[PDB]
């Protein structure tokens, strides 16, 4: 009966928790979201006061300026010099010889 | 008093600062045979309705004018030229997109004032931060948004076109699949309020489907309209289920913990401990019960063993965006933040840029 | 895939060669309890490392087995590596070549026992082991130049040329990170805030990171910040306690300039770089000169290069070109360097394989590493 | 009438309420579908599975299959006539064991069931509901320590070495005796000269002395096929891993250091009642001597004047069941069942809330 | 006999938690606990009156 | 360099190492002599043996044997040399000085400690929380003590003393036990006793309505089981005993029960302070372990201090070692390492340094 979308409908209801949950009983007085608002404010603004640049931000490799595809091209071209670079690498005598390897015994292992 | 205003994919989100909610929340519809938001729904059946805000980003220009004049004339009854307004935007909102906006507020509502912010940074500043990872999920888009001192960092940002829009459709699907039919718009709308108020997500998905199929404690009861009565078991949180395996609705996209902890992967390293100690929930679609638990279980489960997680998720998230541009918009350091109409006058749209980052 | 170990004084980076970062950054530390627990039994878990070590500091002594970029403590540094295969890295030794990092000046038998201790102890199939400065100086596409590699425990200038560094005119400097946040507790200190406590040291590094720089002309910054307020900027401590710093951001930097400021009688790290470049042969000057890269935590403060530049363009010939090369990347440049390194086709080669070491030992490492 | 299953790593026992033992025991093993002995028989043709290992367990359609062979098999009973006490393994999960709920209400249609701790059962058995306990089975080996019948899950000591390795390690040292023993079969031989002959030295090196001096603790084994063989100090060998660990490269310590480790993680106050009563349970700990020989590490472990008493009954392969038996057959246990109503009502929630 | 009187007389979980018997938190939760407790202490009796 | 914490109880000594978390060792305060052997191990010889009790009502009165307790604690229980060692030292409430300066001399001369300090029990028992201002209710084997403190220092006016602790109420559970007629006179029945105290009783919220549920029903019965394997049944003794702290005039006494003698201390303090020690009133000691003492407590100080006074009672379940437990913390401070005394600076002032530097 009547009585039956009633039954159903008390054997559904939450617990107090979750309509707190959901918002519908706050969990606090409206002075005390008065008191949070007030302190989330000034934290705010005293942050944003202290907030620093885009440049600032991107010199301490946060903020990446190249995109994907143009990092992506420098680190290929860093990786290509340095093979490049790597198998043109003189012997321990040729530096010696060229005064460029001041001491003997040094990088004699080699 | 400054003006506030959310923009949101399915509802607009408006106010006054200082309020520590919304005045105003309606559906954002343009209805032609003009009417807008609930009037335009009332009309629904003598005219069909255009979305103008799909997926965060505004796409019909007219239409957006046309919720603006409702938001300041009809809903919060005041003379835009008196008020300088915050406006909402969409992570990685197009440059043109931004610039129309700003144009069209100087040009058209001939505000004195107004400032663009992004959605999830203000989501943050609601909690009183300025570096954390926010998870904003609303009507028609979700968003993983890090950001270090108030600065969104736009390399690392996932974009998910699944939303709550698209989780009442699911749950329309799975409700039919048992049997009880809810094809038309109105019955759209009973399945919204179902899924608003009896879904939930599950800690553990396949110990609770054992639980729903081993008995009757997780079954609920609805009474339609009609004085029909429903019963809906597992759908509760199978709905929901689906921001965590997309593939429930034929998407290939990771879920919402797996874009949170590519996201926060996609940031320098050092940062990185940062982001995992602030996870900030933002939108109607993060209301579920059980989320913020199953988010700490998912990202535990990804990040590093000694990592410190958090999960932020006050009560009051499904407006906390509006609620962050409250606060900053009313803010006396925030007063110089402003782009005034002398400065737009003297360098245009592109002004916005410079003065809104 | 290979793995690749930087092994610093206060931070281990480890982590995947051809990865971009470190998967994995913890401190070099090791902890072992300050009196016998009460727990009998075989297989005590005795030591601590890392993170987990740092937040049990209470409970146990802690040593540092790195210091000053050289290993001393060989048993602290196996747990060291232990804990970076099986618990950070969560791999198996046995199954992946290993790239290690070593100081500059590095003993041979210090090296030597590193080669026996990772082929005896780890089983690897294959290792080698880098200078950190080559390292970083590879990681911006150079084999010539001089490296500035300022740490947590040592600062070193070595000039390298054609990827060999050049014992002869390295200069090691013992002013580094872990110095500069002494010297930043000591002067806030003396302006009165208390940071005697080891939180409280945790608290004034974060500061010196978040907050400090390098002054482009110290007397005129000091000027500056006795003039009005514009230097100064605020720091939230966790307890929400909220304190204002002024010189002291650019005043505990100053100090790889003027070491003086602790005491200490050595030449600053530009007149070491100079002097660096001078016991280098006339020859290859201008090609280190050109070519200054800066690695390390410590060269991270902003408007050290432009400082350097400074400094250096007034020390060397008034027509010498001065460049002075500091990446954003710079304080994990090292380790990116190895991963680089370790990933190229060209070093496959170059891997001291298991059975290479099975028949030369220890000595192995000299001839193949270089 | 209710019944009592208890679910080893090596051995399923199972049987009825108010019984002095179980009435079926079989090894808890499942064939790709066959179960127990018929598995190990068909064991050739088809290869064989241990759904619970470390007395965890693993393969929940396996365990369908053994609990299946229990109710129809073994018992000969209809599950949704009988209230069922299950028991699990210290330190269980929770998903674990609301799994068991789950397949115990929804697929064995049963009108109640509970879920005991195995250590907790072996503690009851003795009439004790303060202890501690060593509970050695055939996959795994625990202390819990337990106080007013609640085990302290911080204390709990796990150790993987267990009766079968001990089998293996007789099988290894029998290959240093020079006879060799690969086969299942023959591991089966092995098991049984284990239970027969071996036992735990008071005093390790001078029973090694002992066997070293001459042929007195040498003992013989007549094997199935009539040949007779000779085995001297794998007697006592064997067990001593126990303390030993070492012996087979494990780092773990002994049971005897174990236990006491077990003892001081817990609160300075309840350590006397602790000590005063040691009950060991499980058939790894059934070895001639070892209640001796663990009341001399303890003593010598423990404060000088702290009293140590070890109670070790003959009954104590089954105890765990027993425990159960005794458990389930008491008025004052009636309300404690989950019922199929509550079941249905609160769902697998209500297994930690009841059972505790 | 015995047994069903030692059952009667159980404690709750709760009134064992109240004699320390049963810890209310991880190791890891009485450490950092400790920890503030220390800079608590230390941050008082730093301004410690005369 | 670690630093040793010694709680010296008339009862129960509690030892251990600065930063541990519990004491390492805890054990009897008796000294044995045939008709020498320190607490459990004394406890063991009593029958061939005379025991002597160095601690009385928390002060040391014989010398001779707290030396021999000192040197059983840092030789045979801790395992310490204890030259190698700073070592913080308990001491009661209203302590004299020629006692802590006898404490001082021999940690010194004996002991050859590098370092020394002497706290008061029940400051320790308010750091251990965290605290430095609050009101202490420290009740152990000896004696009961309710100590305000503000910012760290005892308020000496204000302290309350009660010779009814933890032994006193053993002896009145043995004698109501007896008036029931199971007979516990012995000394070894004392014990069985005094465990049957620690396990079955509890402070009830309303002692008469509790009397009531008593003699209703069999609800609040408990049944325990003698080593003989006798079985006894207890009722309200369960509460009746630890009652005595509320009602002294249970065993004879004319002074207060401790719930005003909290609030006595608490009116002997300035009053701006009073607010300060209402909210924060520590329980400390085993004779405060008992469940529900703290309900209790809360429902009588709001009986007695004005109606809106802010009541908060903190009564931890470690709060029966906390003292110690605070000594191990403050032990474990950086910025405690100057205040110990320095084995140079005894020999520099004498006995006399420990006034100066310990407060
Ligand atoms: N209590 C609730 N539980 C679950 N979902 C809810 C709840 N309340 C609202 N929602 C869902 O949240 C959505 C609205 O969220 P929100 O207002 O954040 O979106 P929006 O901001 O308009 O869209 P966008 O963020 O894409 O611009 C609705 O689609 C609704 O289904
Ligand atoms: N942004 C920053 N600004 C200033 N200092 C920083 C910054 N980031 C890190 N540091 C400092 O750098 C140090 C770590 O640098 P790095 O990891 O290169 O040293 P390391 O390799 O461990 O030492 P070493 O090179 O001596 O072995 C830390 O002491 C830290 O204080
Ligand atoms: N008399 C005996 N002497 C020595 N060992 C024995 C004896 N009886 C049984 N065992 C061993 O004990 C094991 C079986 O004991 P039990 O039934 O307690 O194990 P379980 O409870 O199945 O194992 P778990 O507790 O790990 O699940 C077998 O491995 C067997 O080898
Ligand atoms: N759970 C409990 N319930 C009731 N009483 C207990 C409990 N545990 C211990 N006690 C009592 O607490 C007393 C021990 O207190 P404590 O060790 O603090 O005294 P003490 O410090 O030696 O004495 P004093 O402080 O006078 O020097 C014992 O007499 C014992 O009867
Ligand atoms: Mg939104
Ligand atoms: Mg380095
Ligand atoms: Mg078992
Ligand atoms: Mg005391």
């Amino acid at each position: 009966c009547r009585k039956d979308s009633l039954a159903i409908k008390l054997s559904n209801r939450p617990s107090k928790r979750e309509l707190e949950e959901k918002n519908i009983l706050p969990r606090q007085t409206d002075e005390e979201r008065l008191e949070l608002r007030q302190q989330i404010g000034t934290k705010l603004t005293r942050r944003l006061s202290q907030r620093p640049t885009a440049e600032e931000l991107e010199q301490r490799n946060i903020l990446k300026p190249r995109n994907e595809q143009e990092e992506q091209e420098e680190k290929r071209e860093i990786k290509r010099r340095l093979t490049r670079k790597l198998s043109q690498r003189p012997t321990v005598e040729e530096l010696r010889e060229r005064k460029i390897l001041i001491r003997f015994s040094d990088y004699v292992e080699v | 008093t400054a003006l506030v205003c959310d923009n949101g994919s399915g509802l607009v989100k408006a106010g006054f600062a200082g309020d520590d909610a919304p005045r105003a929340v309606f559906p954002s519809i343009v209805g032609r045979p003009s009417y807008v938001g609930d009037e335009a729904q009332s009309k629904r059946g003598i005219l069909t309705l255009k979305y103008p805000i799909e997926h965060g980003i505004i796409t019909n220009w007219d239409d957006m004018e046309k919720i603006w004049h409702h938001t300041f004339y009809n809903e919060l009854r005041v003379a835009p030229e008196e008020h300088p307004t915050l406006l909402t935007e969409a992570p990685l909102n197009p440059k043109a997109n931004r610039e129309k906006m700003t144009q069209i507020m100087f040009e058209t509502f001939n505000v004195p004032a107004m400032y663009v912010a992004i959605q999830a940074v203000l989501s943050l500043y609601a909690s009183g931060r300025t570096t954390g990872i926010v998870l904003d999920s609303g009507d028609g888009v979700t968003h993983n948004v890090p950001i270090y001192e108030g600065y969104a960092l736009p390399h690392a940002i996932m974009r998910l076109d699944l939303a709550g829009r698209d989780l009442t459709d699911y749950l329309m699907k799975i409700l039919t699949e048992r049997g009880y039919s809810f094809v038309t718009t109105a019955e759209r709308e009973i399945v919204r309020d179902i899924k608003e108020k009896l879904c939930y997500v599950a800690l553990d998905f396949e110990n609770e489907m054992a639980t729903a199929a081993s008995s009757s404690s997780l079954e609920k009861s609805y009474e339609l309209p009609d004085g029909q009565v429903i019963t809906i078991g597992n759908e509760r949180f199978r709905c929901p289920e689906t921001l965590f395996q997309p593939s429930f609705i034929g998407m290939e996209s990771a879920g919402i913990h797996e874009t949170t902890y590519n996201s926060i992967m996609k940031c320098d390293i050092d940062i990185r401990k940062d982001l995992y100690a602030n996870n900030v929930m933002s939108g109607g679609t993060t209301m579920y019960p059980g989320i913020a638990d199953r988010m700490q279980k998912e990202i535990t489960a990804l990040a590093p063993s000694t990592m410190k997680i958090k999960i932020i998720a006050p009560p009051e998230r499904k407006y906390s965006v509006w609620i962050g541009g409250s606060i900053l918009a009313s803010l006396s350091t925030f007063q110089q933040m402003w782009i005034t109409k002398q400065e737009y006058d003297e360098a245009g749209p592109s002004i916005v840029h410079r003065k809104c980052f």
